[PDB]
RNA sequence: GAAGACUGGAGUGCAGAAGAGGAGAGUGGAAUUCCACGUGUAGCGGUGAAAUGCGUAGAUAUGUGGAGGAACACCAGUGGCGAAGGCGACUCUCUGGUCUGUAACUGACGCUGAGGCGCGAAAGCGUGGGGAGCAAACAGGAUUAGAUACCCUGGUAGUCCACGCCGUAAACGAUGAGUGCUAAGUGUUAGGGGGUUUCCGCCCCUUAGUGCUGCAGCUAACGCAUUAAGCACUCCGCCUGGGGAGUACGACCGCAAGGUUGAAACUCAAAGGAAUUGACGGGGGCCCGCACAAGCGGUGGAGCAUGUGGUUUAAUUCGAAGCAAC
């Protein structure tokens, strides 16, 4: 569920946090992590390229299994962990062979549970199937663009998607963010909504609650000086004296839209969002 | 007039008796009223427990034409 | 008061019956909406009239399939259940009460109940899901002298679900709970006993509910009348002319809106219930009249006589003002 603190300090007063009660296990599979290291937005030539990054608490990553191709092994849920690598839960699988696999933790999916991936695995959450195996209505996520790749389309915490109708080699599908995107019939996806529905209430707090997380503080463009921001400069406080907001590069930042205007996949979306 | 169920003395409708019920309805499935039929109040209660258990394992019409 | 005894009040046992009484978990079929794909062409919708609105990126219509939410057609009945609010699709689990017969058992164990504790339509509040229809606020088009409304097209909170608050209503039978006594007639719901009868069926007696009509009696009247507003006994709540006013102050409760308790100064000579006789209604029935219909012929058109208004003049003497002045 959410947490929530008595205001014992200023600083607590309306922080809430999760329980972390689907939790099982507190230990990682070491023969599973690998090591990452904060780049802080730097770049390739060591320039700050993405700003307001850097200096959190140091993580490691752990390898998920968005393919998702092994096909007829049972393969029994074990454990559901913490990644702080992203927003969702995952859980540990360990197949009849003594493989041992993450997913991102389905809703619903729980300690003791079997799952199976290829042609013949029923309409099951935790599933992997061929989108020309899936019936039309059901409710997927994972869902994978080229065939063999990985799972990139649905996958944060929470989200989901839904099949609309098939028209030979490809297939509708109602992405989360809402528009109905054309992909491959024989690309994977797998059945159900994502876990940890409730992150989305989290209140944070603190300032440094946030700089836990790697977040550097935010400088509006009005207090700046006028060769560092187009809003920058006059005496007192000052409206926005131009034609439209602008970004700290030019390229109005209000309405205007940026997405290429000869994009190839454009055949490929039926409607926007 | 005359409860028919009364008249032949048979004291417990059953909702595989799809025969009898058909009597009843109306040739779209409708359930008759008792003032039409003619049966008692008791009994009246009970056949419409009956149609309404058979009428969803498909042995009679939900509206028929 | 104390000690005994009893069974009719009260409760238990035994045998039967009916029920939208409650909570949880599943499931079903009609229909409005949306989506995908067939066919088809220029309309669709709405009103007292019209416009906004949707439609050639091809609708309304039509066939197939899918998604999702909400309410449960016929049965349905001054029928049923519940202490009140209230409860209508189907199945299962967990549960509360009630009625009839028996006379097996205890032997007054009963009634009412200030403070207290619980339940309590709808709106509304807090955290979070869900969102098909409907729709405060709101936007646009109409209507009107104006229209911050009724009408038309959309539309958010809300309506739905989980948990926690709120504590109110024309929460009404405008009728507190318990008990006994006091003519009849007739429907209906759930039972029991008996006569006739091969069953079927008809009749009589009886218990507990639910309606109608009526005597004694009661009432200001309307009306109530074995489901009393009749005749009596026990306990509880409340009233003492209208406004100020369910207001102010104090207190308790609430996240908030608010809820419960609750006056006085001042002011009026009335406020009020029921029934009667008229009058009126953009209430309803029936009858009549050159009132309409069926006719014949005029007026309004053109030219003049003529009365009124208007207007111009020193005066253009005064009175008439739809029907009912000209
Ligand atoms: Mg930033
Ligand atoms: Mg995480
Ligand atoms: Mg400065
Ligand atoms: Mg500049
Ligand atoms: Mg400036
Ligand atoms: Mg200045
Ligand atoms: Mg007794
Ligand atoms: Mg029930
Ligand atoms: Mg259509
Ligand atoms: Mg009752
Ligand atoms: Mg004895
Ligand atoms: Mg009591
Ligand atoms: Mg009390
Ligand atoms: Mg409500
Ligand atoms: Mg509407
Ligand atoms: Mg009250
Ligand atoms: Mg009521
Ligand atoms: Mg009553
Ligand atoms: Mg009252
Ligand atoms: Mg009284
Ligand atoms: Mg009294
Ligand atoms: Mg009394
Ligand atoms: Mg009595
Ligand atoms: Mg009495
Ligand atoms: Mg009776
Ligand atoms: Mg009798
Ligand atoms: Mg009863
Ligand atoms: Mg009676
Ligand atoms: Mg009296
Ligand atoms: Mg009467
Ligand atoms: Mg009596
Ligand atoms: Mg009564
Ligand atoms: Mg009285
Ligand atoms: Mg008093
Ligand atoms: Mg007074
Ligand atoms: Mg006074
Ligand atoms: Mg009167
Ligand atoms: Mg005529
Ligand atoms: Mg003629
Ligand atoms: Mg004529
Ligand atoms: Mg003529
Ligand atoms: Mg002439
Ligand atoms: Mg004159
Ligand atoms: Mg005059
Ligand atoms: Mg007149």
């Amino acid at each position: 569920a959410i947490k929530k603190y008595k205001p014992t300090t200023n600083g607590r007063r309306h922080m809430t946090s999760s329980d972390f009660a689907e939790i099982t296990t507190s230990t990682p599979e070491k023969s599973l992590l690998r090591p990452l290291k904060k780049k802080a937005g730097r770049n390739n030539q060591g320039k700050l390229t993405v700003r307001h990054h850097g200096g959190g608490h140091k993580r490691q990553y752990r390898v998920i299994d968005f393919k998702r191709n092994k096909d007829g092994i049972p393969g029994r849920v074990a454990t559901i962990e913490y990644d702080p690598n992203r927003s969702a839960n995952i859980a540990l699988i360990n197949y009849a062979d003594g493989e041992k696999r993450y997913i991102i933790a389905a809703k619903g999916l729980e300690v003791g549970q079997t799952i199976y991936s290829g042609a013949e695995a029923d309409i099951k959450v935790g599933n992997a199937l061929e989108l020309k195996d899936i019936p039309v209505g059901t409710v997927i996520h994972n869902i994978e663009m080229k065939p063999g790749k990985g799972g990139q389309l649905v996958r944060s915490a929470g989200t989901s998607a839904q099949v609309l109708g098939k028209e030979g080699k490809y297939v509708l599908i109602r992405l989360n963010s809402g528009e109905v995107r054309m992909i491959l019939a024989t690309c994977r996806a797998t059945i159900g909504q994502v876990g940890n529905e409730q992150h989305e209430l989290i209140n944070i707090g603190k300032a440094g609650r946030s700089r836990w997380m790697g977040k550097r503080p935010t400088v509006r463009g009005s207090v700046m000086n006028p060769n560092d921001h187009p809003h920058g400069g006059g005496e007192g406080k000052a409206p926005i004296g131009r034609k439209s907001p602008m970004s700290p590069w030019g390229k109005p930042t209000l309405g205007y839209k940026t997405r290429k205007k000869n994009n190839n996949s454009d055949k490929f979306i039926v409607r926007r969002r | 007039k005359v409860c028919y169920f009364t008249s032949n003395g048979i004291t417990h409708i059953d909702y595989k008796d799809v025969e009898l019920l058909k009597k009843f309805v109306s040739e779209r499935g409708k359930i008759l009223p008792r003032r039409v039929t003619g049966t008692s109040a008791k009994y009246q209660r009970k056949l419409t427990v009956a149609i309404k258990r058979s009428r969803q394992m498909a042995l009679l019409p939900f509206v028929a034409e």
